[PDB]
């Protein structure tokens, strides 16, 4: 894993797994330390009640391209692992939640 | 309001049959998809499939089709069943619920969408070890 | 009379030197003020079903489409054992083959890759083994890139002593006289579009739609619809495909397909509904008058190979094969039908499918190979007329 | 005789497999090359 903790106020950028190869549709989570993954993103960009306007996501030019999970404004609450759902129409299926972070 | 709470065995002995019950308070059953999510330490998540209104269901290919999600509608409660579990099945262990999400790409009469599923309401833990001892 | 025709072509074109295929550059440049000389109280009588301009345009399209594909690649070095899987999609039509081929010194060997499309493959008899569709018939020839298949129009001219008549009457049939001739050295426009099923880009009647065949109470004898109003047609190919360039031989490069970067969709046509519904509707009261007893229905076409049964056409460069079963539904008793439900969507849509080897004109010994096109493909064509 | 039955190797329409072939054809087509007359 890659660790980004810098002090508070900067913007962070947390990168997924597999080239795209096709349309996503990626999910994204919030596992924090002895806690339950909680749900952030789906469809790529939206966000559920509960969740402020720091996190951002990547659209569907995809195509051989990396997903990435953008917080800006880093604060207190912002340190967790974070995961990352898999789909798409070209590469088959998904049983795992990807890459851990 | 709805609230989860998992209650199961807590520990068993390998190659036998396992049930671990998730309690369900806020809603009858029959309006949610359900679902059961297993951590390995250290890995990654992992989904072992669902359950729907329609008895819909697929397991985990990788789970080998040793599963059987159980419901337990007039107690309000969201059951599992599992034989002949492997001491690689010793997961920290989570019940969520399950939404419907469609996905179009081009023309939907010809078949060119897909479905994909969030889960935003999530259980509270518990953990089952398969050791011998 | 009898006598031999050359083309004209005007100067809208000639500013490249290109050679597309239809030569253009031995086109003599047509006439800015065309000489047209109303005729007096004559009365010709012209017959549709014996003409010879149309035999000459016949065996002058078929000559021309030989010019060209004569100096160009042979493909008798392909003709192997081709391996195959399936594209690797979720869990088809364009199958991964691969094939041993000598290099260019015939001396070494080497293994390729390439897809393309089912409808170029025959099976050959577990791993699944095969071979490419006509090459145990004929001989395959590539077509050249930089060469173009764009109809341009041809006017038709007579030699000095001769003279071509012209029918300017608004409703005239095929086989009979006429009142009001015209005379003139060239003839109309006409776009060299090959195409089944469908008339694309033509020529429309004035304030009616025409019916024509030779004898129509003989069922086998073809008819010949032409509308007063244009149908349009929206058909596309959406697949962002590359191109390989495999070498064979001194100076002979293949050029295959490469990968597909994207998703993989079909080959949709698009035809409007109400408009399409009023066409339809309005030549079915012309019918009723050769036939006044009967309802009349419109059936789909007759199994068989996908080039006769189908829609088949060049669209920049590919050629399309869509079927025309949602066109031919119907049934009608009294020019009334309830076979459109009158709800749901506009835009009947059809499918396509490519096809690169083609044999127009049922050739027993000559094939061509059209090399594929680079990005995506839209047509708009303009149907004026259709074949019953 | 006047008359041969030969028979003959020949690589087919498709350039990867070997058939073997037979025809009667007549002396004065022929010329011996070099037991089996093999010409
Ligand atoms: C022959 O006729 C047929 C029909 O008979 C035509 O077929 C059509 O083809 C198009 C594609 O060419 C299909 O469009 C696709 O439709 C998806 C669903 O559309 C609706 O989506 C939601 C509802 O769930 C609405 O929000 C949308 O409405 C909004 O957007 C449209 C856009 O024009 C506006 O007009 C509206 O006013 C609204 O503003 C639609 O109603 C659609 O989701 C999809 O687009 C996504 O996917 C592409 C893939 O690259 C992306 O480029 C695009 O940006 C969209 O991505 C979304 O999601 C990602 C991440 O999730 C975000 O990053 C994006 O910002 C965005 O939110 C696509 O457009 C259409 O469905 C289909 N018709 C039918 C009936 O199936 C043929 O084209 C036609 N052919 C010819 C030659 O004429
Ligand atoms: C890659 O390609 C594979 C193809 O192999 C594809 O797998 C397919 O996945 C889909 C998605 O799950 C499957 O389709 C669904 O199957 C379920 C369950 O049926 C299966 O399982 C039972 C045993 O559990 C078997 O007995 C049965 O024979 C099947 O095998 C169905 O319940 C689903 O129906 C829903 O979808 C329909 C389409 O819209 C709806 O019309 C239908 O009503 C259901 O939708 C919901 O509608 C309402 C919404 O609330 C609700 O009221 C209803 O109750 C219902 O919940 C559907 O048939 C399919 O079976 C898989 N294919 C095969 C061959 O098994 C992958 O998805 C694909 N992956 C990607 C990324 O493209
Ligand atoms: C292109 O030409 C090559 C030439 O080498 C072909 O390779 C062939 O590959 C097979 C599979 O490995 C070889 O078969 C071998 O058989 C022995 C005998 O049982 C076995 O012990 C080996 O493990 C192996 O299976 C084969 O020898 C080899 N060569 C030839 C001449 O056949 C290749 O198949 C060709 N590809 C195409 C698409 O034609
Ligand atoms: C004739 O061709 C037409 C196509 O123009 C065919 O009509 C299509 O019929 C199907 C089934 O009847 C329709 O599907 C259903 O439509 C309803 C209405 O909205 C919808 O509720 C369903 O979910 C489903 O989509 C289809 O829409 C319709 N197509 C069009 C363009 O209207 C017809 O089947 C052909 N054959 C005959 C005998 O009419
Ligand atoms: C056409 O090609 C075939 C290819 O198989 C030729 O067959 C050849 O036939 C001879 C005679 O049977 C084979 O010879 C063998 O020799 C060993 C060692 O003496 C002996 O033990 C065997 O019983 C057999 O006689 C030979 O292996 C075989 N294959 C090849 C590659 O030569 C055939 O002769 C050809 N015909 C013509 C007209 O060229
Ligand atoms: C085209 O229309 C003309 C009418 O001007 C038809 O010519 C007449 O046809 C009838 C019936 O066959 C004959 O009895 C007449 O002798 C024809 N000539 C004239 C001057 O009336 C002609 O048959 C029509 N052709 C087709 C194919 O329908
Ligand atoms: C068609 O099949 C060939 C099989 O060799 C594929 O070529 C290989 O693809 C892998 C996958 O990325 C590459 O790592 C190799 O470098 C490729 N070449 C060789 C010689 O192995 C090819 O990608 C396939 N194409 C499609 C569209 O599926
Ligand atoms: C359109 O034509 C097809 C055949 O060209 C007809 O299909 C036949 O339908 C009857 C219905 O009873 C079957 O018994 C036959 O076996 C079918 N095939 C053949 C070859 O006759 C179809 O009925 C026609 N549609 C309409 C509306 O007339
Ligand atoms: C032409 O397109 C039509 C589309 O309606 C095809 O007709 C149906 O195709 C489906 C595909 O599985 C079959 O299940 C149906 O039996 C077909 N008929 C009807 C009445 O729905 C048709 O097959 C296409 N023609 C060819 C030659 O493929
Ligand atoms: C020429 O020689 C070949 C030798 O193979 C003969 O062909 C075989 O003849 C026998 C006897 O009739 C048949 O049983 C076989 O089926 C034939 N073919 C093969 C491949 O063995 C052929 O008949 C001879 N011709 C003459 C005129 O003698
Ligand atoms: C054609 O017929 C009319 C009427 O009979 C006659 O007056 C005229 O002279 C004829 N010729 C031309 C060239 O109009
Ligand atoms: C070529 O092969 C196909 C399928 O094997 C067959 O239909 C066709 O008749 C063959 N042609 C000849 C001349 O044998
Ligand atoms: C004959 O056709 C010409 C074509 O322009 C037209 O100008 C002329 O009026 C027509 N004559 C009659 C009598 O209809
Ligand atoms: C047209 O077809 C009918 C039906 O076969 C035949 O009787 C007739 O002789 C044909 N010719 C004419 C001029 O009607
Ligand atoms: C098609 O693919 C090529 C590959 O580089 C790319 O440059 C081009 O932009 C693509 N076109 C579209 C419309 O995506
Ligand atoms: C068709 O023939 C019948 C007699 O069989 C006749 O009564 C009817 O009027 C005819 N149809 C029309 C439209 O005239
Ligand atoms: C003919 O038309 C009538 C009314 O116009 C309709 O009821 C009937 O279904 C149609 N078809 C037949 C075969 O009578
Ligand atoms: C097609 O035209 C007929 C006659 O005008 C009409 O009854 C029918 O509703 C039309 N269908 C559609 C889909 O517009
Ligand atoms: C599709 O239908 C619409 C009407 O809803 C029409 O305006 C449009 O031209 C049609 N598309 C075509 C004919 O390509």
């Amino acid at each position: 894993v890659r660790p980004l903790s810098v002090a508070l106020g900067e913007t962070a950028r947390i990168s997924c797994g597999r080239q795209a190869l096709g349309s996503r549709a990626v999910q994204w989570y919030q596992h924090r330390p002895g806690q339950a993954p909680i749900l952030l993103i789906y469809n790529n960009q939206d966000r559920p009640s509960g969740i402020p306007e720091r996190f951002s996501g990547t659209p569907d030019i995809n195509f051989g391209t990396r997903a990435t999970l953008t917080i800006s404004g880093v604060e207190a609450g912002d340190e967790a692992d974070y995961y990352c759902h898999m789909w798409d129409s070209r590469s088959g299926f998904s049983w795992s939640f990807g890459g851990a972070t | 309001q709805v609230q989860l709470q998992e209650s199961g065995p807590g520990l068993v002995k390998p190659s036998e049959t396992l049930s671990v019950t998730c309690s369900v308070s806020g809603d009858s059953m029959n309006n949610y998809y359900w679902t059961w999510i297993r951590q390995s330490p250290g890995k990654g998540l992992e989904w072992i499939g669902y359950i729907s209104d329609r008895e819909s269901a697929t397991y985990n290919p990788s789970l080998n089709s040793r599963v059987v999600i159980s419901r337990d509608t007039s107690k309000n409660q969201l059951s599992l069943k599992l034989n002949s579990v492997t001491p690689a099945d010793t997961a920290v262990y989570y019940c969520a619920t399950a939404r419907r999400g469609q996905r179009i790409y081009g023309v939907v009469s010809f078949g060119e969408f897909f479905y994909y599923y969030s889960m935003d309401v999530w259980g509270k833990g518990t953990t089952v070890t398969v050791s011998s001892a | 009379a009898t006598t031999t025709l050359f083309c004209a072509s005007d100067a809208k074109a000639y500013d490249t030197e290109v050679h597309n295929v239809w030569a253009t550059h031995a086109c003599v440049p047509t006439d800015p003020n065309p000489q047209e000389i109303v005729l007096g109280n004559v009365t010709e009588n012209f017959n549709m079903w014996k003409n010879n301009m149309v035999e000459q345009m016949h065996e002058d399209i078929i000559s021309l489409w030989d010019q060209s594909l004569k100096p160009c690649v042979k493909l008798t070095p392909l003709c192997v054992t081709l391996n195959c899987n399936n594209v690797n999609t979720n869990n088809g039509e364009m199958k991964n083959c691969s094939f041993n081929v000598t290099t260019s010194i015939r001396d070494k060997i080497k293994k390729e890759y390439a897809l393309f499309y089912k409808l170029d493959v025959v099976p050959l008899e577990n791993i699944t083994n095969y071979r490419l569709i006509n090459c145990n018939t004929s001989v395959i020839t590539q077509a050249c890139p930089k060469v173009s298949f764009e109809p341009i129009p041809i006017h038709y001219c007579a030699p000095a002593g001769f003279a071509i008549l012209k029918c300017n009457s608004k409703t005239f049939n095929g086989s009979g006289p006429c009142t009001n001739v015209s005379t003139v050295q060239c003839t109309h426009g006409i776009r060299p579009v090959v195409s089944t099923q469908l008339l694309l880009n033509g020529s429309l009647a004035e304030e009616e739609i025409v019916i024509r065949s030779e004898n129509i109470t003989d069922n086998a004898k073809t008819i010949i619809v032409q509308l007063n109003e244009a149908v349009e047609i929206n058909c596309t190919r959406p697949n962002n495909n590359t191109r390989k360039s495999i070498h064979i031989g001194p100076g002979r490069a293949f050029y295959a397909t490469g990968d597909i970067i994207g998703n993989i969709r079909q080959a949709h046509c698009n035809i409007s509904k109400a408009r399409w519904n009023e066409t339809l509707g309005q030549i079915v009261a012309k019918l009723e008058e050769q036939f006044p007893n009967k309802t009349i229905i419109f059936n789909h076409s007759s199994g068989g190979d996908p080039e006769i049964v189908t829609h088949s056409f060049n669209c920049g460069g590919e050629f399309f094969y869509c079927n025309t079963t949602p066109l031919f539904n119907s049934t009608w008793n009294n020019t009334r039908t309830d076979d459109y439900p009158t709800g749901g969507e506009q835009n009947i849509t059809l499918q396509c499918r490519i096809k690169q080897i083609i044999n127009m004109w049922q050739g027993v010994g000559k094939a061509m190979y059209a090399p594929p096109i680079r990005g995506q493909i839209r047509c708009s064509s303009n149907i004026t007329g259709l074949l019953l």
